[PDB]
């Protein structure tokens, strides 16, 4: 057959073997997913993403593969810090001074910086978890990940929030993302039981780093004295590793940086966007439209460097696979989204789509299903198989362009956050792991919550009621004007097995909200 | 160290602290004649349960090993008595106004015999003393008899409360706590209604201490210069 679009692929059979292959072991994996989630509409059972279940499926991100801490920071390269007092942190972190008028169903407060609500008795039913205040623009969050079968009690977690000092003004001379701009801004860390959800903001880093974004923790830098180590491109351009060494009390610290354990950094361009390739190396995306590995051990000069696009490059992710090789997707604001191999990317660059040029471009890798998850830079959620770049399968479409997006390790459940304040979840593995034909109709989303505000009242007005939105395959992308504090800024799950039905998501005023899906 | 079971002892001493510049140690002195309290409470009731596996209360409990168990826990018997005053120790300290009303919290709860209800003290809302107690999700899941017990604290220690929400410019959390004023009999907190009036006018609230004061120009105790005085500043 000319199998040359993706309505060539008319059989079911035939669309699983010519978009995963026929490696046994890799097709076991689509077969016990489709089992264990096919059921799964809007929510899945505990006992499904547990360590023992029949239907247990989980692969571990490259970062995780082996002992990262000795190579890529060791004792000859700890982080610099020393403790401050309250009254200098709030010199500098000038963090909201008037309280916010929160609504919540039938409940008002106002709510100052740190005020955790635990969610009101609502009519829909029994909703778990908090609201917060994290008192400034949330610009990413970041869950950690312990191994349960350490000392640690396996209830307790954490959780990371990257904080400026500017607020509800959307457009302003220091969240710049074309130039260089060092300025303070922070890192607070929260420790959280998963059993009773109550939380303590542990401790408190300063940095002259600027802002921070892609935001994660690296699941290899294990040692006795870390919680973990943090990783994070910064608005001064460079990437910094700093350890989040652990203190001897549940007692609150507030930190200044002078030194973190790794900062990698290169001529004259702006490092926008990384991920791992390995426990050891990084790819990373430039201003100019480059592309380098850096090695963690190494980071004087490069792998590689090499032109991949024509202008900022805004987000790079990893399709990490125990069968093929591990391919790395770019997007930027000439709007090609482009998959390609570090071993050759000249020889293997491939092209999945052209986006109207957007400013924000969130795009992840779905490890349950082998796609990514995208927006399309407007106002639709896609799919893409990393091996079928042809197969771009339509998830959602908003009114409102999907400004976050967050998927997890252990099921294929997507979270997805519009610039109108909605959020929603829908099952990626029901739309590529099952036919073309009624496509229309058998994959749905839920709005699991909606910010709204007044011009006049001043309030934010969360609305806990559930509405389903069916798949509109043929929708125009549209661009409705919202509040600038209840755009969506960050969301994503828990990934362990204890805290997997747990998930964060922040507003730009800076509501921080958790739910645990019981 | 005579007698450490005398009210009148521990006021005056209490007294003193205050006046020797060390409001902070005056609480000191409060704090652990507070926990000999819920000690004794923890106590009892474990003797109640040694009873059952062999004051009213002993009357409701006539079994207990009771010459032992209160020679062993005895001590000044802490009630609303102590903690109006000690709400205005907080008061007169001017700092930490935050830990004051956790502590206050702490010690309002003890006397309901709720304490166990940890929850109360984990949240930033003062929902416990209001119909809004059934809004939050942790209420459902209490004890019908956990549900049955007395939320009511006393209007002056609402007030204090109120005063202390205003110091930490928690403003709605303070008329919350005001409204009772205006639901029980004027004739028994028109001297509340001064404090809170002029507590207002302090933190700025001006148009709030009219209308605090406007209640005092009906009786000829109240119609004074403490009263004039205010009404034509904040008009002003």
């Amino acid at each position: 057959r000319p199998i040359r679009l993706l309505k060539d692929l008319s059989s079911a059979r035939d669309k699983i073997e010519r978009i995963y292959g026929l490696n046994k072991e890799k097709l076991l994996l689509l077969a016990k997913v489709k089992e264990g989630f096919e059921t799964s509409v809007f929510d899945f059972p505990f006992k499904n993403i547990q360590p023992d279940s029949p239907y247990f499926v989980c692969l571990d991100p490259p970062c995780k593969k082996e002992s990262a801490y000795n190579k890529v920071i060791g004792d000859k390269n700890r982080t610099v810090y020393h403790e401050i007092n309250k009254t200098e942190f709030e010199n500098m972190i000038k963090l909201r001074t008037k309280r916010l008028k929160l609504l919540i169903g039938e409940v008002d407060a106002e709510v100052s910086t740190g005020d955790k609500i635990e969610f009101p008795v609502l009519a829909n039913g029994k909703r778990r978890g908090f609201i917060y205040n994290v008192g400034g623009l949330v610009t990413d969050i970041a869950w950690l990940n312990i191994e349960e079968n350490t000392d640690i009690g396996k209830d307790i977690q954490y959780l990371a929030v990257a904080v400026s000092q500017y607020m509800d003004e959307p457009l302003n001379e220091h969240l710049e993302m074309f130039d260089k701009e060092k300025h303070s801004s922070c890192i607070q860390i929260f420790k959280m039981n998963t059993s009773t959800l109550h939380c303590v903001k542990v401790q408190t880093i300063v940095h002259s780093f600027g802002e921070v974004w892609d935001l994660k923790w690296h699941e290899g830098c294990h040692a006795p004295h870390l919680v973990g180590c943090l990783s994070f491109v910064s608005q001064e351009g460079t990437i910094n590793f700093l350890e989040i060494i652990d203190n001897a009390t549940d007692v609150h610290v507030f930190k200044m940086c002078e030194k973190p354990s790794l900062t990698l950094s290169l001529a004259d361009s702006l490092i926008t966007t990384f991920d791992f390739l390995s426990p050891t190396t990084v790819v990373c995306g430039f201003k100019n439209g480059f592309v380098a590995e850096f090695d963690l051990t190494d980071p004087e000069v490069p792998s590689f460097y090499d032109q991949v696009h024509d202008s900022y490059i805004l987000s790079v992710s990893t399709a990490y696979s125990d069968f093929e090789d591990t391919v790395v997707s770019t997007v930027a604001v000439d709007g090609y989204f482009y998959i390609f191999n570090p071993k050759d990317i000249a020889t293997t660059k491939t092209t999945v789509s052209r986006f109207r040029g957007s400013n924000l471009v969130p795009v992840v890798y779905c490890p349950q299903i082998y796609s990514y998850i995208y927006s399309d830079g407007a106002s639709s959620l896609r799919a893409v198989p990393s091996r079928a770049a042809f197969a771009v399968h339509p998830l959602v479409s908003r009114e409102t362009t999907i400004t976050a997006i967050g998927v997890s390790r252990l099921h294929p459940m997507v979270l997805a956050g519009s610039a109108d304040g909605s959020l929603i979840i829908t099952n990626a593995a029901r739309r590529l792991l099952h036919g073309i034909k009624n496509s229309s109709a058998t994959q749905k989303s839920l709005r699991l919550w909606k910010w709204d505000y007044s011009i006049k009242d001043d309030k934010y007005r969360i609305d806990s009621s559930y509405e389903v939105y069916p798949l509109t395959v043929n929708d125009v992308s549209k661009a409705k004007i919202d509040a600038h504090g209840i755009n969506i800024t960050c969301t994503k799950w828990n990934e362990t097995s204890a805290g997997g039905k747990c998930y964060a998501f922040s507003n730009s005023a800076g509501l921080l909200t958790l739910e645990y899906l019981s | 160290m005579y007698n450490p079971y005398d009210a009148n002892i521990l006021r005056e001493l209490a007294i003193l602290y205050v006046d020797y510049d060390r409001i902070e140690d005056s609480i000191e002195l409060y704090m652990k004649v507070f926990n000999a309290n819920v000690e004794r409470r923890e106590a009892i009731l474990a003797a109640l349960e040694n009873a059952l596996d062999s004051d009213e209360d002993r009357q409701m409990f006539p079994d207990i090993n009771w010459k032992k168990i209160d020679a062993k826990y005895k001590c000044i018997p802490f009630d609303w008595s102590s903690l109006n005053i000690l709400a205005e120790l907080f008061l007169k300290l001017a700092v930490s106004e935050v830990d004051g009303i956790k502590t206050i919290k702490k010690c309002a709860r003890w006397i309901q015999r709720r304490e166990s209800q940890t929850f109360w003290d984990h949240v930033p809302d003062d929902s416990e003393f209001d119909n809004r107690r059934f809004k939050n999700s942790t209420f459902d899941s209490l004890l019908a008899a956990e549900k049955e017990k007395s939320y009511n604290i006393p209007i002056d220690i609402r007030v204090r409360l109120g005063l202390l929400r205003l110091n930490t410019d928690n403003l709605v959390e303070a008329l919350n706590h005001f409204q009772c004023l205006y639901d029980e009999t004027f004739s028994d907190v028109a001297d509340l209604y001064f404090e809170a009036a002029t507590a207002l006018t302090r933190a700025e609230k001006y148009k709030e201490a009219i209308d605090f004061f406007t209640p005092l120009l009906s009786l000829e105790e109240w119609r004074t210069t403490d009263v004039f005085k205010p009404l034509a500043r904040c008009y002003k």
